[PDB]
């Protein structure tokens, strides 16, 4: 709601190996661009790499 | 092999039916073969001499068969 | 990205009678990505503005499970069919002739390697071919796939600009690249054998490594 | 190998206009309505003229393909991609 | 002719030929819901005739999704006409022209303009979707403009090689599909005369990726090519239904032989395919080769070495051959140009059938008068000038030959519209190539040059100085209404003249684009939604005006209503202080005035046809049933005027002298709307008193309309005046998992679910639900996005309906950028509309 | 059969059972001996030419057939 509002009114108005924090993107406010719905695949197709049992 | 010829539309249609010998006759069909040999209701003999002689269930050889035309309207 | 040319900001745009803040209804913000998918809607000055590539109808494919199971078999993920003609009498004379059956009728209907062999249609490629030219061991990346997925949700901040950072190389070497350039095939290591200064044999790979160790020594 | 391409032409011919002269010298000039493997020939609007010169008009004529001499098709069947 | 094209399969002096015999042309358009696969179609015959124009391995050429947009969204965006000569079962060889229509839910108006110059519909459903929302949308067209309509199951493949359904069940779903389309039709239509089965040759059964194309009887005419001694035609006859063969007595039975028989149309048709498919997928190095040998079919060597999918399209092609079965199907059951042109007259023709020119086009006689109606304007890559395109109703156009064309408002007594031009090139159009010819005869699609400077949207071609009582056809009728709508300007002021041309330019090019300037000087499209502003836009900026535009935020365009009967009887007076006129104004009954746009009723009806319409139907006496004087803003406008006038108050004769007056003002009045300039809808005016002037020097003119106006206002005024939204259908394909998801999203935006239902013989569901319009941008893209690409929607306007606040309440404050709640959301939108057209900040209530 | 293949495009004369005579442009021919001339004349005995065009003739009625003219451009 508040971060919301902020989004309207902003739009309408050293050797580093690791990278910063503060480039991260997705630090995002409506809860539809953060709780993105996880494709089932129908239940039988997997995510690559990850442990098939977990 | 041999496909019957297409007289359907010619159904129960009274038609004239000229012959081999100058000859011709009139009446209305009422089924075929794939030799095309024809069964006609009403038949009308109508001879060069220019009298009409009616007969009734007739069947003609296709052999014969000259041309076939649809009196009434198909 | 860093802005790829420097132009108005949208601090730069002063108030007009177009743009006035107090005609606009708000009901749902105009995020970025209502921008990026119809670039031409959404946005003032739309330049190198790709067309993203709009819907594919969905691949409804039913991945097997059990393989003693008929290779087309009505899966239980599939929605029932609810049940509920102008043909000819029976008695109307027609009659197939002696020899005359369906085309493939000895043929069976699925074999032992039907329900695979489908699976092979949405492989992924190379999995989808059955012939192809080899590539070099370096020129293909194992993981190239992973990091065009969507950020992981849950995972550590460093795990998620990794991907980012992944994602912004890869997008750079795709829309930097340039064609190569046509040459004259010269090979150098041709020219060293047919030189009489140079050799060849057939070695174990780790004595070649240490000889190139000790020759950069 | 089986139906040869004359009888095609003709099947092409449907819907044109043809002149058709059977064994007695009868011209029947109409439009061709449908056609067989054999000559049997279903065509309209018949202006028929006889041995003697007679003309006639009959608007539905089914003619026996045994009793055809020749047929007489309209020149635009000469570029039917079947001639080729 | 002397243009250089593409080697073809026949040669184009045959096409030419066959332009004459208009027996031998089928005009037809191409329809199907969204990517239902009617494209490849046009190219999987384009290819069939075309040898050396062949598609590529691993990508589809689409051949007629020409533009640049087309090709990289992969979606149809404008029809595109195809005229090929396509051969038939029998060997015999017709002109189709072919219109390849976009199904995108949308760009309906590219739909419309084909299904008016056509005669028959093909209309294409995927086996594996069904029948999905554009499906049941251009049905309803298709049979509301009297076209006949075929069906072609397209994508048959994914029920073997995706759903991998057993044969059985494949039936039944084939059979459900046509099932469905036969109730939609009888639901839209009246006479039975449409049935739809593939036992009529209705019904085609296709697979364009792999080039299968067969109906029955091209099946059996497979089979009979192999085994010679059998009848086709009526082989065809038992190949479909509840008819089973019995081998030990060869014939076809009603009843199933004993147990474990399967239909004639699984034994028959549908195993033979499936086992071509699964022996080329499965066992192509194992048992391909002996089963190609039992089919006839000899592949070579380096031909056998392809991929599956180009080797599975290979074996179709060289199994089936020619699509055969699409032109037996279009032959059969769609009317020739000579045939269909009676109904396209009685249909499509201002001055009907039964009018003298009317007779001439109906016969459609190439050596008659010349009547040629354009729907179509393409435009050259240059974007500088336009090719008008129509189809030739009657007599024959030439090249060079000086015509008269007329535009859309042209009438028999106001002639200022029509306009003399010189036809400069005549092309038949082909997807991509143009041939050049010099003549083009009734009932073929011609491409025109030189007529493009008068004309909009559509216009009717005749001949100078002959042809005087020549009448146009009727303007499209569109399946929706725009009501997205934004605001463009130029960034710098010095070039708005560039940008109005390049406005006009996008107004010729897209049918339903209706470009306006309001009061304030602000330029206004309105679209049908995101997808296709974004394509005019996308058009304006880069193909006809190579200037800078600026774009504001998409709003939609909103109606005005009441709830109530006014409270006090409003009165006006003319300046005069002579002619004084009482109104009141009362909510109309509820489904009238859909009644009334649908032309359930219309004002040319007799006074005794109306009367028993509205007493039968809405409980209106005789009295006021035949009192009614107008019908809105148009002739169909969702108003109703009537007169309460007592005979013996005021005098009936002299209230006729300004009843053609009243009615004009009130259809101003309706048209603009005291609100926010919008129109008036659902609103019943009645008169109760109307003070007449005797001497008509004082009377009539300029002095009555205005207060025919004001009363009008200050009566809409007093009845509670509401504001209006428009509401959209959405229709939501997802998997079982992701329609939870789906319902969140929806829910977020003022979203109502009316209904979730699986799909037969599908994984997926149909989520169907109303959306409010101005809650509905990125409403695609959330969900795709939060369903991660696997839940799709298309967007259709459905209705109007009231939004929840009240317009006039001052006491509501709203905030410049924050969304409002529901209670107030009408004063926000009719303050803000109103600052948008640049009236005063608020409405002056008084009477 | 060869034998006519070859003769194909020829301008052909062809003599009818009734004696009538029809010079043409072979085109094609099949079983049973239906012939197809295009931009075909009949040569009738008193000499007299009647311009017809494409013939398609029932090999009933066709006795014989002889070469008259080389195939045109
Ligand atoms: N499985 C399958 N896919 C097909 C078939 N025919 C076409 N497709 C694919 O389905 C999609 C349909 O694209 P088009 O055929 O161009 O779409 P359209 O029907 O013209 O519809 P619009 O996008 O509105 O123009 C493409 O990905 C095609 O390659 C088919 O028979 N089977």
């Amino acid at each position: 709601k508040s971060k919301e509002l902020h989004a309207i009114k902003e739009r309408y108005l050293k050797f580093v190996f690791e990278w910063d924090a503060s480039e991260d993107t997705s630090i995002d406010y409506n809860p539809l661009y953060k709780e993105r719905h996880q494709v089932q695949l129908l239940g039988r197709g997997f995510i690559a790499g990850i442990d098939l049992k977990q | 092999k041999a496909h019957p010829p297409e007289l359907k539309k010619f159904m129960d249609k009274k038609l004239s039916l000229k012959l081999n010998g100058g000859r011709h006759v009139q009446g209305i069909l009422r089924g075929f073969d794939p030799f095309m040999n024809l069964v006609i209701d009403e038949c009308v003999e109508m001879a060069t001499s220019g009298q009409q002689n009616n007969i009734g269930m007739v069947v003609i050889r296709g052999n014969s068969i000259i041309m076939l035309e649809a009196l009434e309207r198909v | 990205f860093e802005p790829l040319v420097r132009d108005i900001n949208l601090q730069d745009e002063d108030w007009n009678e177009f743009n006035d803040i107090n005609k606009i209804i708000i009901r749902q913000p105009i995020r970025t990505e209502y921008k990026i998918a119809f670039p031409y809607l959404y946005n003032n000055l739309p330049h190198h503005v790709h067309l993203t590539w709009y819907h594919t109808p969905n691949v409804v494919f039913i991945k097997t499970e059990d393989p003693d199971l008929p290779a087309f078999y009505f899966d239980p993920l599939i929605n029932p069919i609810s049940h509920r003609e102008p043909l000819p009498d029976d008695d109307e004379e027609f009659e197939l002739p002696e020899f005359v059956e369906p085309f493939l009728k000895d043929t069976p209907l699925y074999t032992d390697n039907t329900a695979n062999g489908i699976a092979l249609l949405w492989a992924p490629r190379p999995f989808n071919l059955r012939s192809g030219r080899t590539r070099r061991a370096l020129d293909i990346p194992l993981v190239k796939n992973w990091y065009r997925e969507h950020c992981p949700a849950g995972q550590p901040v460093k795990v998620r600009v990794s991907y980012q950072k992944l994602l912004k190389y890869y997008v750079l070497n795709a829309l930097k690249h340039r064609p190569p350039k046509a040459q004259k095939k010269r090979y150098l290591f041709r020219s060293f054998k047919a030189t009489k200064f140079f050799q060849s044999t057939k070695l174990d790979w780790v004595e070649v490594g240490l000889q190139v160790c000790r020759q950069g020594y | 190998m089986s139906i040869g391409v004359p009888i095609k032409v003709l099947h092409e011919a449907e819907g044109h206009i043809v002149t058709c002269e059977t064994n007695t010298g009868e011209v029947y000039r109409g439009k061709l309505i449908e056609a067989e493997d054999n000559m049997n020939c279903q065509m309209s609007n018949i202006t028929v003229t006889y041995r003697d010169g007679r003309v006639a008009q009959l608007e539905q004529v089914y003619i026996r393909g045994s009793k055809i001499r020749f047929l007489i098709l309209p020149d635009m069947l000469k570029n039917a991609p079947m001639l080729k | 002719m002397e243009q250089t094209l593409p080697v073809t399969v026949y040669e184009m002096d045959f096409l030419a030929d066959l332009m004459d015999n208009s027996e031998l042309i089928r005009n037809v358009t191409l329809c199907g819901h969204l990517h239902h696969g009617k494209t490849c179609f046009v190219d999987c015959l384009i290819e069939q005739t075309h040898p050396e124009i062949r598609k590529r391995y691993d990508q589809d050429l689409c051949y007629t999704d020409i533009l640049f947009t087309e090709q990289e969204r992969g979606v149809g965006i404008k029809s595109t006409p195809v005229t090929v000569v396509l051969p038939d079962t029998k060997g015999k060889s017709y002109l189709f022209n072919i219109m390849d229509t976009p199904g995108h839910v949308n760009f309906s108006d590219e739909v419309t303009a084909g299904l008016r110059i056509s005669d028959g519909v093909v209309l294409f459903i995927d086996a594996a979707e069904g029948v999905m929302l554009n499906t049941e949308r251009l049905i309803k067209h298709a049979v509301q403009e009297r076209l006949a309509v075929t069906v072609c199951i397209n994508k048959i493949d994914r029920l073997i090689l995706e759903l991998k359904l057993p044969p059985t069940d494949a039936y039944y779903k084939l059979r459900h599909i046509v099932d469905e389309v036969n109730g939609l039709i009888s639901m839209y239509s009246t006479d039975e005369n449409l049935i739809l089965s593939p036992l009529l040759g209705n019904v085609c059964f296709s697979s364009s990726q792999y080039s299968i194309c067969f109906t029955l009887g091209s099946f059996a005419k497979i089979y009979a090519d192999t085994f010679g001694d059998i009848n086709y035609q009526e082989f065809a006859k038992r190949l479909w239904g509840d008819i089973y063969f019995n081998p030990k007595t060869r014939k076809f039975t009603k009843k199933a032989p004993t147990s474990s028989s399967q239909r004639s149309f699984v034994e028959f048709i549908l195993e033979p395919l499936y086992k071509i498919l699964a022996q080329v997928v499965g066992d192509v190095d194992t048992s391909l080769p002996r089963t190609l040998d039992e089919l006839g079919i000899h592949l070579t060597k380096e031909e056998l070495k392809l991929n599956i999918r180009p080797l599975l399209r290979l074996v179709c092609k060289k199994f089936f051959g020619e699509f055969t079965g699409f032109v037996d199907m279009c032959v059969q059951h769609i009317p020739s140009p000579k045939v269909g042109a009676k109904p396209k007259i009685e249909h499509t023709y201002t001055g009907g059938v039964d009018s003298d020119l009317g007779e001439a086009m109906s016969d459609c006689d190439p050596d008659g008068p010349l009547m040629c109606h354009t729907t179509k304007m393409y435009s050259t890559d240059d974007g500088v000038q336009f090719h008008a395109f129509g189809r030739v109703l009657s007599g024959t156009i030439h090249a060079g030959q000086p015509v008269k064309v007329l535009g859309e408002n042209y009438t028999l007594e106001d002639e200022e519209d029509s306009q003399i031009c010189t036809v400069g090139r005549l092309w038949i159009s082909v997807a991509r190539y143009h041939i050049e010819v010099n003549r083009v005869p009734a009932g073929n699609w011609v491409l025109i040059e030189g007529v493009d400077q008068p004309i909009v949207k559509t216009a009717t071609i005749t001949e100078p100085r002959g042809n005087e009582e020549a009448q146009i056809f009727r303007p499209l009728k569109f399946n929706t209404t725009s009501v997205i709508k934004i605001a463009v300007e130029p960034v710098n002021p010095s070039e708005l003249p560039k940008m109005l041309d390049g406005l006009r330019k996008v107004n010729k090019s897209y049918p339903s684009l209706t470009t306006k300037v309001e009061e304030s000087g602000e330029h206004v499209i309105l679209g049908t939604g995101e997808l296709y502003l974004d394509c005019v836009m996308h058009d304006l900026r880069k193909m006809y005006s190579e200037i800078d535009i600026k774009v504001a935020d998409p709003v939609v365009t909103f109606c005005e209503t009441v709830v109530e009967t006014s409270s006090l009887k409003c009165f006006a007076e003319t300046p005069n202080k002579k002619n004084k006129i009482t109104m009141i104004a009362e909510p109309l009954e509820k489904g009238l005035a859909e009644d009334i746009e649908n032309e359930v009723v219309q004002i040319t009806w007799n006074r005794k046809k109306l009367g028993e319409f509205f007493q039968t139907k809405y409980d209106w006496d005789l009295l006021a049933a035949r009192s009614i004087w107008a019908f809105g803003p148009d002739a169909t406008g969702p108003n109703i005027l009537v007169d309460d006038t007592l005979p013996s108050e005021v005098d009936k004769a002299l209230l006729g002298s300004v009843k053609d007056s009243i009615v004009q003002g009130f259809q101003w009045g309706t048209r603009e709307g005291p609100l926010c300039d919008e129109l008036i809808r659902n609103v019943k005016f009645k008169i109760l008193d109307a003070v007449v002037a005797q001497e008509p020097l004082h009377r009539g003119g300029g002095q009555i309309i205005p207060t025919a106006r004001r009363v009008v206002y200050s009566a809409f005024l007093m009845a509670t005046p509401r504001l209006m939204e428009p509401y959209y259908f959405v229709e939501v394909q997802a998997p079982a998992d992701c329609v939870s998801a789906v319902y969140t999203v929806l829910a977020r935006r003022r979203g109502h679910v009316t209904q979730d239902a699986p799909i037969p013989g599908s994984p997926l569901y149909t989520i169907k639900a109303f959306i409010p319009a101005i809650d509905s941008f990125g409403f695609e893209t959330d969900l795709r996005t939060h369903t991660q690409g696997q839940a799709f929607s298309l967007s259709v306007f459905h209705h109007w309906q009231i939004v929840p606040g009240d317009p006039l309440d001052k006491s509501i404050v709203i905030r410049p950028l924050e969304p409002q709640p529901a209670p107030h959301l009408a004063r926000e939108f009719m303050i803000k509309t109103r600052r948008r057209k640049g009236l005063s900040e608020d409405v002056s209530i008084s009477k | 059969s060869s034998k006519m293949l070859q003769h194909i495009d020829y301008r052909m004369r062809c003599i009818l059972q009734d004696g009538r005579i029809f010079i043409g442009t072979f085109k094609a021919f099949d079983k049973h001996m239906n012939l197809i001339l295009c931009d075909c004349d009949e040569f009738r005995k008193r000499e007299e030419k009647r311009v017809l065009g494409l013939v398609l003739l029932r090999g009933e009625n066709l006795v014989s057939m002889t070469v008259e003219g080389p195939p045109p451009k």
